């Protein structure tokens, strides 16, 4: 009925605190091959459920992906949920080629079975993904401890009582960052500093403190420090950094000296809304010093554009070539070795105009003929290296796209340039 | 949910040495979510430890901490006898937060004698038609003593209450009121009335006596 | 400069109505989580639940099955607790205590305490307390305060003084139903014609 995976990549997702209300999961697996506006990508997302120790099915469909024209992509198909299931998702691209399925968890997505049953536990969340040249990209995010749906807990009570500040926070793929300007009345060697956020918003509320605890010891300037915000993680994980403009050895009473603060927590949902609300509360202590708490608030709005190119990262290379015998080499994948049952290597070239023409170049262990591909001798050797061979060159700098999979592997991506 | 066994209990140990007290986790508790805390008598609670290592501002440094994984403990390394209190070990982290039994902690003191003072009923009470004779052991640390009522060389049982403060935290020692509640008429029928004490360290009963209308 | 100024002494009826204010100051109100932390005569602490002022987030225990109400106003720096319900096992002292620091959704430790309230339940009525003086003789002198029923008593002496001699006993629980204590303070026996000690225990009243 459904469709069958070509190499299937599958992810453990684990939340940590608890739920604020959404559900992200980051993919960086799927393949954005640069300088290609004719690259499309069909993506349909099964997701299972557990309703009541029965388990369910959840088949969304997000359809063409259009890369250089749109950001945030809304379902516009459901076949195994409720009332109307496509508000409920957001498929957001962050930058370097990764996507980040979104569900909010406090409104029910799927009813067929029973009604009035609240244990709707997710498990885990399959996605799809449709190659330019045909390959079925599939990932697999499993729920280490699977987590229910408590809809609708009547979130809107926004209250403000909270420093305000004329500045805003933007939030650029899913990446909020801000900037805020504080002063303290303590020094630099006596200050044990802590800040926490809280993001609020229709129904979401994430929380973000810094896992290292109080600052040990604010060194001068550039003060660094993970935080852990929470909901689901994320690689690349949410920071700040207190930079202090004070040359404070010996403080004096009643100056306050200014301290610059600035934050990063990685995973920010858009299900927050405009004008949505970020509080920070920094305090800094000691033996119960100075340094009392405060509290800084400021609107949070989100970039609607990608703060990035969706081309994933590729490693440029010249050849110096001469004559028309041109040649390179495509080294061995990141995660594979001689024990790999299925290995794909693709080629095509730079800024294609046409699908059905430059997209003919696929390479397995078991073939090397391809079906359409011209003037590109394709020979998969020895040594579990691929050797690309281009004949008809000649005063054009032409440019090879090559990208590479195995079966466990993370795809990879070269950019070759044949000049002279 | 999770549940947390302390095992001491009870101490008792000298004025100086090191207590060891120990709090097991049935499930593999992070090593950063477990706390320690100290509950004088009377008093709240306050906080010890924090990390299940980290020591709050302004603990002093006989209190150490020491755990991972499920077998976690403090150790009270110089005792005195402001550590009188009951000590908890907390888990924080989960849904449901757990805490200890506690584990009473008690410092030793040489046995020291109680002094007896015995009061009559006041005559404001007896106006109201119920007399009440107390009698007091002011400081005492064997904790065992009995307080014996005489009427007329007559054993009183089940006529009198007795209240016991715990071991303050200065001197460690214990203070005991017996009160011997009779009737009006009773009161009035009755000549003398003596109070005896039985203690450790006195070597003889020691008993305060008065008669009616001194 | 953290206070958590708890308020109430309650003896309240079998069918549950009841209500503790906890008054906070010294901090942001809104960022910290405040939780609250009974504690009954039976050789126990247990967490009741905890609430965040800044989003409303409640959370509570699940032994109690749904009985407690935990609110909060920021108007005022105050956490209102409710535990109303068909209360058969609920007298014990209901602690108003702040986590050490910030934390995510209610994971911090608490370190700063609040006085504590202490709730009784029970049929019986509220019965006022009786003292009468222990005139001394050989160099102490004392104050008894018997049948009241309320167990919050408090006792003191001088009006403020005589703090390295007090000694106040714990309750006994007579036959009839209620409650007697004593205090007593030591005198050095030589100023006693001099000095005039007065003991002055609030409860319901105030007597000499
Ligand atoms: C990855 O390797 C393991 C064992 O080496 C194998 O069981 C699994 O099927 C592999 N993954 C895929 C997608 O084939
Ligand atoms: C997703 O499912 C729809 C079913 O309506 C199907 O038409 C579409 O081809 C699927 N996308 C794929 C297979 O990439
Ligand atoms: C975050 O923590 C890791 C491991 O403790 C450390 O290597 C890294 O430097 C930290 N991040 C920053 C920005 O310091
Ligand atoms: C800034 O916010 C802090 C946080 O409570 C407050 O104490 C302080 O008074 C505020 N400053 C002004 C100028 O209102
Ligand atoms: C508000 O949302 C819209 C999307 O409808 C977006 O274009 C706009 O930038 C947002 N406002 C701000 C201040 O970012
Ligand atoms: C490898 O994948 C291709 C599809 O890209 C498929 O046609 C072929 O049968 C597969 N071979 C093996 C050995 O997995
Ligand atoms: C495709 O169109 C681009 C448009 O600039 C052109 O440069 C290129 O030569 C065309 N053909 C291929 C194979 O890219
Ligand atoms: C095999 O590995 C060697 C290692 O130096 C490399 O030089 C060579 O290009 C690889 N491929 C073949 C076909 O020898």
């Amino acid at each position: 009925a459904l469709l069958v995976c070509q190499y299937t990549i599958q992810s453990l997702i684990h939340l940590t605190g608890e739920d604020p209300g959404f559900f992200n999961v980051e993919i960086p697996e799927f393949p954005f091959y640069p300088t290609c506006n004719v690259c499309t990508a069909d993506v349909n997302v099964t997701i299972n459920f557990d309703v009541g120790g029965k388990k369910h099915q959840l088949d969304l469909d997000f359809g063409q992906l259009t890369p250089h024209t749109k950001a945030v992509y809304q379902p516009r198909g459901a076949f195994g949920g409720s009332e109307n299931a496509t508000n409920l998702f957001l498929l957001e691209l962050l930058g370097a080629g990764e996507l980040a399925l979104t569900m909010r968890s406090k409104k029910l997505p799927i009813n067929v079975t029973t009604g009035e049953e609240q244990q709707v536990s997710l498990e885990s969340v399959d996605v799809y993904f449709q190659d330019v040249f045909g390959t079925m990209w599939c990932h697999h995010a499993e729920m280490q401890n699977p987590v229910y749906l408590i809809p609708e807990t009547v979130p809107y009570i926004k209250w403000d009582n909270c420093n305000s500040t004329n500045i805003t926070a933007v939030v650029r793929a899913q990446g909020l960052d801000v900037t805020l300007p504080l002063s303290l009345p303590t020094s630099a060697q006596d200050s044990n500093f802590s800040v926490k956020t809280e993001m609020l918003g229709n129904e979401i509320d994430i929380e973000c403190i810094m896992e290292d605890g109080e600052i040990s010891q604010v060194l001068p300037g550039d003060n660094k420090f993970n935080i852990t915000c929470s909901g689901y993680e994320s690689h690349v994980p949410s920071g700040g950094i207190l930079t202090s403009t004070s040359p404070v050895a010996t403080p004096i009473p009643g100056t306050g000296y200014a301290y610059s603060l600035r934050l990063t927590p990685r995973p920010v949902s858009r299900f927050l809304g405009n004008n949505s609300i970020l509080y920070v509360f920094y305090s800094g202590n000691g033996p119960k010093a100075s340094g009392g708490d405060y509290c800084i608030q400021s609107n949070i709005v989100f970039s609607d554009e990608i703060p990035a190119s969706q081309d994933m990262p590729t490693n440029t290379t010249d050849i110096t070539y001469v004559g028309d015998n041109a040649t390179y080499s495509v080294p061995m994948v990141t995660s594979e070795d001689a024990n790999s049952p299925n290995v794909t290597v693709t080629a095509f070239w730079a800024w294609p105009n046409n699908t059905e023409t430059d997209f003919k170049c696929k390479w397995t262990l078991t073939s090397g003929t391809p079906s359409g591909c011209e003037n590109i001798s394709g020979a998969f050797a020895s040594n579990r290296t691929f050797d690309i061979t281009v004949s008809g060159l000649g005063t054009a700098p032409k440019t090879l796209i090559i990208t590479r999979t195995a079966t466990n592997a993370t795809t990879t991506t070269h950019k070759v340039i044949f000049s002279k | 949910e999770i549940v947390l066994t302390q095992s001491p209990g009870t101490l008792s140990l000298s004025p100086g040495e090191r207590a060891t007290l120990s709090c097991r986790a049935s499930q593999s508790v992070a090593s950063k979510y477990l706390a320690w805390y100290q509950q004088k008598p009377g008093q709240a609670p306050r906080l010890l430890i924090y990390g299940a290592s980290s020591r709050a501002t302004g603990i002093p440094d006989r209190f150490s901490g020491s755990g991972s994984g499920t077998d976690f403990t403090l150790t009270i390394s110089r005792l005195e006898p402001e550590d009188f209190a009951v000590y908890y070990c907390q888990y924080y982290g989960s849904s449901p937060l757990t805490f200890g039994q506690g584990t009473k902690v008690e410092i030793k003191r040489t046995v020291a004698a109680p002094s007896v003072f015995i009061f009559p009923p006041s005559d404001e009470q007896l106006k109201s038609g119920t007399a009440s004779v107390v009698c007091l052991l002011n400081n005492f640390y064997p904790r065992e003593a009995k307080v014996q009522w005489k009427v007329d060389n007559a054993l009183q049982s089940g006529n009198s209450q007795e209240s016991v403060t715990e071991q303050d935290s200065k001197d460690s020692t214990y203070s005991l009121s017996s009160t011997l509640t009779l009737s009006k008429a009773d009161y009035e029928k009755h000549k003398v009335y003596a109070c005896e004490v039985t203690h450790q360290g006195l070597s003889s009963p020691v008993t305060k006596s008065f008669n009616r209308g001194e | 400069q953290v206070q958590l100024v708890q308020s109430g002494a309650e003896l309240k009826t079998p069918g549950a109505s009841v209500k503790v204010s906890c008054k906070a100051s010294g901090y942001t109100f809104t960022g910290y989580y405040i939780h609250w932390v009974r504690q009954a005569p039976g050789e126990g602490l247990e967490w009741t639940g905890w609430i965040n002022p800044n989003s409303g987030a409640t959370r509570y225990g699940q032994k109690f099955q749904g009985r407690v109400t935990l609110t909060s106003d920021t108007s005022s720096s105050t956490v209102y607790m409710e535990v109303s319900n068909l209360t058969s096992d609920d007298s014990a002292v209901y602690y108003c205590a702040r986590e050490l620091s910030y934390s995510i959704r209610g994971t911090g430790p608490l370190g700063y305490w609040g006085l504590g309230t202490l709730v009784t339940v029970s049929s019986a009525s509220t019965k006022g307390p009786s003292v009468f003086p222990l005139a001394p003789s050989t160099a102490a002198l004392g104050c008894l305060v018997k049948d009241y029923f309320p167990e919050p008593v408090t006792v003191s002496w001088n009006s403020g003084a005589l703090t390295s001699g007090v000694h106040t006993f714990p309750a006994v629980l007579q036959s009839s139903g209620l409650y007697s204590l004593s205090s007593v303070v030591t005198v050095p026996s030589s100023s006693l014609g001099t000095q005039t000690y007065i003991c002055n225990v609030n409860h319901k009243p105030s007597n000499t």
